[PDB]
């Protein structure tokens, strides 16, 4: 029986590293679109600025 | 009747028949020799394992590819993967089914000719067909106007293409791909103590880049931050242990794609010779070409290339143009779902090379109108 | 025809028929010699016992090893082993009947060649082959995989087999076994007031040594519990009365093997070389081999072999895999087992070295692809 | 002021003073501990020699090296050997002098880091700088081009150098030298009956090695002529008597660097991977590379290898180059000649990396231009 019980919390401790660090891949894919989104934003302000002036 | 779909390419050999939605075969195109004793008798063991045998044997065997750089440089290697391909893996008689195959741009014409010579006299198939892979890549994406960026894993190319008409003079054609991605990843681990020599380690390092690496939105700022923290530690677990910690690297690799200078390359990157296949295309269609950039093969498949693309030929290209760049996420079998598309066109049934054709005008009817 | 399959070893002849499922013939490889003078007239009493009768005179013998690590040192004495075995214990002809020897790796190669040469000039057998006793432990094992560790009487060694590939370069070889076990019990029983000096009280100490030794899981608890209590004190009944009472040398005898530092041998243990054989093999058989630890060989007989080399191999390799160590009940006959086995194999009859090759290429014809 | 070169090398310490014409020191990098117990009361044994005196007293240690491939597997024996370096062989006070120090391509950087850390923190070195050995070949040949294949007793590696500029990604790297010739020529002995086991044993089959062997223009016609004379066996003296006579072993040792096959490498011979760096060279300096090949390290100091290197190069490259291999008689000292000139340059004084650089930016600064 304990042989059992550690290999079974072997497997759940494997399942829930997978969910973890796919999850931090996720959110690190998700921070560097927010960093994209946010110079692209600065970019579209300032021709913004510049279409407004100029109009 | 029905066609068979053979997309060959360096390094992933992916079969079907034509009309199906994906290929029913892929496996690597290695062909592993044993180069040790062998003690045990009546084991009965063979002499070569080709395909995805040959992967779960790796610390046995030596793996050879037998396609470079979308050339084939060993016949009885190629002969062996078709072999296996045709009996094995589909399970079917070649004699009785056309085939059509796949090649990429600006290759030596004896491998294209060769390929058909095999394909008539050994294999026997009724009729067969070798097509561009840029132009499948093009029918699967749904469009019949666009330049298309094939990044496979031996050769990189850029084919203009509008309404239906192939610019030849803008087509573009590079040898960086992800098997010298793959030999840099090697040589740039050893600053960590890693070292992979062998041709079945080689695999591993394979399997490392393609679960880690991805490209940088901007290089500078990216090698700034893994200098700075350490956010960007990632973990592998080689068939053993010892896990591997991976830092900057992982965005190093990919890197070599728009730097071909860190692989001591003289050219310039994807997105350059993307951008100068399109300036060397007429000007009246710049602008469709400019939205209507496709991608495919696996090399395309990095986390953030087709962020880093789209900045990068927004930079080169006029302010007043829309940049798209087109990135299905099934790009790296679009060769095949273009050409299963392809061979299941009824128009196409007059296009192929039948065997009496070929009987009565020798190899050479391959770059003849039969193309 | 049936081929006879004799495992001289180094200490102990096992000889039986091929496709039997035990030896038949299993006595020691001593020569005894009378070393008084011998007064009785009319005894006409031999002048060299040989095997079990020698056991029985000790007390008037002077015993001989004829061989000493694997190596062969005395070729008479050897010659009456064979010419004992072949006809007093299984009682054949043997120019009717081919023999299949056995050997440790890494051997001088004039042993095999003078061994061969014996087998066709002095005994007149058919054929004959020499087998590398850890191959013939994999068969009996039933594995194809899987590294052996073959702790004999003479010699130890590790050979790590991977799909019936053995890979030579990772060969172990130790020669620490159980005559050197046998001697540092007789060394360190003095401590207690008990002497054994005779070539005949060797065999009463290796009695002991079978009968009362084991390895500790923790050597330095064992020490301390053997400091303090007096619950693993074990005693003995010599030959003559007299018993003798054993302390903590019932496990600092086998202890030895993992640290040869004992005996002033300067080599790691034997849990350490099967660990360097293992990272010395390549990186994606390791799994494997890691799984498939095979012991075989008498001196692998002690209690709590297996769990402390399970131990200290999994202190060893990384934490993240399994482990496990193959040890049968009838180890100490493992080599013989998988030797009939493979002699009675019908591919194997291909193998064999006939007669007529010997006469046409000397004893040469030993080290080819029959090697 | 004057600099000290230190090169450090992989089995040998070579140091000396910056304008000599050769090393002043030379003595194992070995690091020796006692096994025994010691016994004489009051002759006030040490714990470790370090040195050549280690070499003395190698009967009663184990010695360890405490550089394995280049790489610096153990940091206070080598902080033992240096300050052996510095005080006991030269005399000198570190204090005072800048030192430079060598090291292979492709290793890991915290070799460098660690390695520049102990040299300002520990020895308190006013400057340092850490060299290529490849490059400082170079110097010492009185070339300005050619592809140098410095062979020491760790690491065997290439570097294409043309004009002073060198092609990082035509340098190729092999971990096999010295240190496994050795271990193959102890294994390949044993098959004559002899048996070196111990690290102090190691030493004289070292000996044996550099005295004895050689390298075969054609293998398998000098296998043949060993098979079939006897005038190749010479005899050897072991330090206590028993001459050992050793046959084809004498060219069947150093045939290893030529097929690797034989220790259970995968890669090519050095012949080969020369070869390779070469077409991975730009196609225009290929002709130079090919006349200007240059050999250096201890390795290279086979009677033979120049000439059978040339035979395989030139039946490898094209049949109408010019194929030439620069051998010095002062090989294995080439990399610390050229040091010695290196660091004695005038242009050479601005490069160095001083105490003030180093406390105002970390180790980092050892990768920098200033590299
Ligand atoms: N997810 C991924 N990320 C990065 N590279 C990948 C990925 N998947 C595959 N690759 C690379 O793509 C290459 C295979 O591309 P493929 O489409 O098979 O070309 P080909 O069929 O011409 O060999 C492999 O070398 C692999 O390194
Ligand atoms: N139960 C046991 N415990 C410990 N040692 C044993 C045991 N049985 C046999 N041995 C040892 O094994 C040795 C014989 O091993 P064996 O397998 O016969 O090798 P070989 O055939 O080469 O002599 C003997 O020296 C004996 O001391
Ligand atoms: N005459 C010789 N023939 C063959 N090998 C030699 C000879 N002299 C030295 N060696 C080998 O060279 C190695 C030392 O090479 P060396 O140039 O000292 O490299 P490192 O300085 O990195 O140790 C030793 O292992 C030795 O076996």
């Amino acid at each position: 029986r304990a042989q059992e019980r550690l290999a079974t919390a072997l497997q759940k401790l494997e399942e829930a590293e997978k969910a973890a660090d796919e999850s931090e891949r996720g959110m690190k894919v998700i921070e560097s679109r927010a960093q994209k989104d946010e110079e692209k934003m600065e970019i579209q302000e300032i021709q913004l600025k510049e279409a407004k002036h100029i109009a | 009747t029905t066609a068979l779909v053979c997309d060959n390419g360096s390094g992933l050999v992916k079969a079907g028949f034509a009309g199906d939605d994906a290929p029913r075969a892929v496996f690597p195109s290695i062909v592993g020799r044993p180069r040790h004793q062998g003690v045990m008798v009546g084991m009965g063991q063979k002499d070569s394992y080709v395909g995805d045998e040959a992967q779960s044997k790796r610390g046995i065997l030596t793996l050879k590819y037998p396609i470079e750089h979308g050339i084939i440089t060993n016949w009885d290697d190629m002969e062996k993967i078709w072999h296996h391909t045709f009996y094995n893996e589909l399970r079917v008689a070649p004699e009785e089914h056309p085939t059509l195959l796949t090649e990429a741009p600006l290759n030596p014409k004896a491998n294209r000719e060769k390929m058909t010579q095999i394909m008539f006299e050994t294999f026997n198939v009724p009729a067969m067909y070798v097509a561009i892979q840029a132009v499948l890549s093009l029918y699967a994406s749904g469009r019949t106007t666009g330049i298309v960026l094939d990044s496979g894993d031996g050769v990189t190319h850029n084919v203009p293409i509008y309404e239906g008409y192939a610019l030849p003079h803008a087509i573009m054609r590079l040898d960086l791909a992800g098997r010298d991605l793959t030999d840099y990843l090697m040589k740039i681990l050893t600053e960590r103590g890693y070292s992979f020599v062998t041709t079945a380690e080689r695999e591993i390092v394979r399997d490392i880049k393609e679960k880690l690496c991805y490209v940088a939105l901007d290089f500078e700022n990216e090698m700034a931050t893994a200098a700075s923290s350490s956010s960007l530690e990632k973990s592998y677990e080689l068939p053993d242990g010892q896990v591997i910690t991976i830092g900057n690297e992982r965005f190093r690799c990919p890197e070599t794609l728009f730097q071909p200078s860190f692989i001591g390359m003289e050219s310039a990157g994807i997105h350059e010779t993307t951008y100068n296949s399109i300036m060397k295309c007429d000007i009246d269609i710049r602008k469709d070409l400019y939205a209507n950039n496709v991608l495919s093969g696996g090399t395309t498949m990095y986390p953030g290339i087709a962020d880093r693309m789209q900045k990068e030929i927004t930079a080169l290209a006029p302010s007043t143009m829309k940049i798209k760049i087109i990135a299905p996420p099934e790009r790296k079998y679009s060769v095949w779902i273009g050409g299963s598309i392809l061979a299941s066109l009824s128009t196409f049934q007059q296009m192929w090379i039948s065997k009496q054709e070929y009987d009565e005008a020798g190899p050479s009817i391959v770059h003849r109108k039969c193309f």
